[PDB]
RNA sequence: UUCGGGUCUUGUAAUUGGAAUGAGUACAAUGUAAAUACCUUAACGAGGAACAAUUGGAGGGCAAGUCUGGUGCCAGCAGCCG
């Protein structure tokens, strides 16, 4: 779960 | 007193970077 | 009537005014009169030689910065004085003041990249796969 | 530093030149 | 991405010094940062 | 290649042996010395020896005698002279340890 | 508070076909016949000079 | 009028040698080996 | 007999003057580099590249490269064509590398 | 006596990121491409596995009760 | 999207066996005006099968390391250099 929203965070930005 | 003195150098080289920086970028557009 | 000919014998009509409106398109005029290269960044050339002038970046204190990687080129075909990047800053060792340089289309307003060196291609150099010849 | 220096007549001229005016020199061998 | 393997090598950690062991396994950065929350977390628990 | 270690160079007509030091910028504070030569990429190298113009390059070999020859690639280092001083100020990082 | 509607005025600028001899003469008349090999050969000059 | 920037430059460099041939075609020999000094070529 | 340059005329208005470097001496290799016009860089087809070789076309690359012309001896030892053909396409590649 | 040229500068392949084996070999790594994405269609839906064999033994993996499986007519 | 949910022979950075073959080398023969090569073929030729496949793209992580800014421990740049 931690590595999926880091990776999202890069999403989102 | 070279507490003084350095703070008062790296204040001018910083300044003096930062203009030489502002040139450099206006020049290249 | 949609405002032109349909009689079967005004093929004449038809054919001399489709000449005429036919240089309408500004693309049928720069394809006859051989101006469409005015528009291509090197005057209808794929690459383009040039001079290392000067190291713009060299005294930036971040590394691999967007500053570090630009060079002034000074086109040899006609003397225009413009900017190239280069791949990195590990690359930038490799380029030195008046050496030649091939560049190719790619900070705003930089639009060169340099792809090879005194004859030598960058990634060439790069990958430590041969030596640049003085 | 060079003590002295002076032109000498060219040991192997070249045919042009020589007929303007032995064909190998090789004094150290 | 035109970085080598060689540019992204590991930087192994040092440890504590021998004459040092006594005192206990030498702390780094992410060491630090545990304690550092928890001990926030206490006083911000303790202050309400 | 290691700091303080001999070289024979070859700048212009002239060859010769010196004591180089590798230096490096830090992004472009000082001049801080480097143990070694970096594996893949160039590094400052400041010597003591006859001068010569910018642009002057150079090729650099450990061992010129045949006896030491060995099997292995004799040409050691390649540079550029980029500057020519009396004067330089490396520096080196002196960390002092309290407990 | 009242915005009154635009004149879109008749065009004073030089229609399309009047630009092609708004030179000293008629841009029409000097081309090429293979515009195809025009382009490719050149190309290829370009580079070699 | 030189088409390309680089013929311009060619064009100064080839002006300035030749008139360095002519001052030298002008020049008496034993003073041009004075100004000039010994030519590459020449046996010394 | 021949023993240090040797110059020879080979035109009307053209003159070449010939050197064999010693193979063995590394300091020889660097001061020819450094003035040779032209280079019959010699190499045994049967053995293929040596270090002498390689050693001096880095030289010559760092120093300024002169005309190059490599030139293959030895390479009757070879007894079969097929292998010959081989040997001479891999040496011609490799060397196209260098030059 | 002779100094031959090592592997290094014979290939002279310089720097490359290291390559896993499969690559070698087109067929090879397809083959171990497919062979994993078989194992993961089990994963997303069950896949027949040639039916009985021995005894009934039961579901290994347990039977779920209030779960469905049941794509309704809406 | 959090909330969590669905599924079962999966993984090993572990050991180990003898069978197969051509890239290449090469007696010979075939091929050819004469040759090279192809198709044949005695004898050699595999475990890192080092008999060492390449060209591009995406993304990490690490230090007693370096640079910059500041509502403390942070953030940005980045990190072949400890
Ligand atoms: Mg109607
Ligand atoms: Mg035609
Ligand atoms: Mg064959
Ligand atoms: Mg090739
Ligand atoms: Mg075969």
């Amino acid at each position: 779960r931690k590595e999926r929203l880091k990776k999202l965070a890069k999403m989102e930005e | 007193f070279e507490a003084r003195q350095r703070i008062e150098e790296k204040n001018k080289e910083s300044s003096d970077y930062h203009a030489k920086m502002a040139h450099i970028v206006n020049t290249i557009n | 009537g949609k405002g032109k000919p349909r009689g079967l014998n005004s093929a004449r009509k038809l054919r001399v005014h489709r000449r005429n409106n036919r240089w309408a398109e500004n693309n049928y005029k720069k394809r006859l009169l051989g101006t469409a290269f005015k528009s291509s960044p090197f005057g209808g050339s794929s690459h383009a030689k040039g001079i290392v002038l000067e190291k713009l970046g060299i005294e930036s204190k971040q590394p691999n910065s967007a500053i570090r990687k630009c060079v002034r080129v000074q086109l040899i075909k006609n003397g225009k004085k413009v900017t190239a990047f280069v791949p990195n800053d590990g690359c930038l060792n490799f380029v030195d003041e008046n050496d030649e340089v091939l560049l190719a289309g790619f900070i705003p307003g930089v639009r060169f990249k340099v792809v090879k060196v005194s004859g030598v291609s960058l990634l060439a150099l790069w990958k430590e796969k041969k030596e640049k010849p003085r | 530093s060079v003590a002295q220096i002076e032109k000498l007549p060219d040991p192997c001229p070249t045919p042009f030149y020589q007929q303007k005016l032995k064909l190998i020199y090789a004094p150290m061998s | 991405k035109l970085v080598h393997d060689v540019q992204k090598k590991q930087h192994r950690e040092r440890s504590q010094l021998t004459s040092r062991s006594r005192y206990g396994f030498l702390e780094k950065h992410k060491d630090y940062v545990k304690r550092a929350q928890d001990f926030h977390r206490k006083q911000s628990t303790l202050k309400v | 290649l290691k700091t303080n270690d001999p070289l024979v160079l070859s700048l212009g007509w002239r060859r010769f042996q010196t004591l180089p030091i590798y230096t490096t910028t830090d992004s472009r504070t000082r001049t801080r010395m480097l143990k070694y030569t970096p594996e893949h990429t160039y590094c400052n190298a400041a010597f003591y020896g006859p001068l010569c113009s910018p642009n002057t390059p150079f090729c650099g070999v450990q061992i010129v005698a045949n006896s030491d020859t060995g099997n292995g690639f004799r040409i050691a280092a390649t540079g550029i002279v980029e500057e020519i001083d009396v004067n330089i100020e490396i520096v080196k990082k002196l960390k002092l340890v309290g407990f | 508070e009242q915005s009154n509607k635009q004149h879109r005025k008749a065009k004073e600028k030089n229609t399309a076909k009047k630009k092609l001899h708004t030179q000293g003469h008629n841009a029409k008349a000097f081309a090429v016949a293979a515009p195809g090999k025009m382009a490719r050969t050149m190309q290829r000059s370009s580079d070699v000079n | 009028e030189y088409d390309t920037w680089y013929e311009l430059q060619k064009a100064k460099i080839s002006k300035q040698l030749e008139i360095n041939n002519i001052e030298y075609q002008e020049m008496t020999p034993e003073q041009r080996q004075r100004i000039e000094g010994f030519k590459a070529g020449s046996y010394v | 007999d021949i023993q240090g340059p040797i110059t020879v005329v080979s035109g009307k208005h053209r003159r070449l003057t010939f050197l064999e470097c010693p193979a063995d001496d590394l300091n020889a290799m660097i001061d020819i580099a450094k003035i040779a016009d032209l280079v019959l860089l010699l190499i045994d087809g049967n053995f293929g590249f040596e270090m002498e070789t390689m050693e001096f076309l880095n030289i010559a690359q760092h120093h300024g490269m002169p005309r190059v012309l490599g030139v293959a001896t030895h390479l009757d030892l070879f007894k079969s064509q097929s292998t010959l053909r081989a040997s001479k396409k891999r040496l011609k590649h490799r060397f196209w590398t260098e030059v | 006596g002779k100094r031959a040229i090592n592997y290094q500068i014979l290939k002279n392949k310089g720097l490359t990121p290291k390559r896993n084996k499969d690559n070698r070999n087109s067929r090879v790594k397809k083959r171990k491409k497919y062979q994993k994405a078989q194992k993961k269609l089990k994963s997303v839906r069950a896949v027949y596995s040639g039916g009985q064999s021995g005894v009934y033994e039961g579901e290994k993996t347990g039977i779920k009760k209030g779960l469905t499986r049941s794509v309704k007519f809406k």
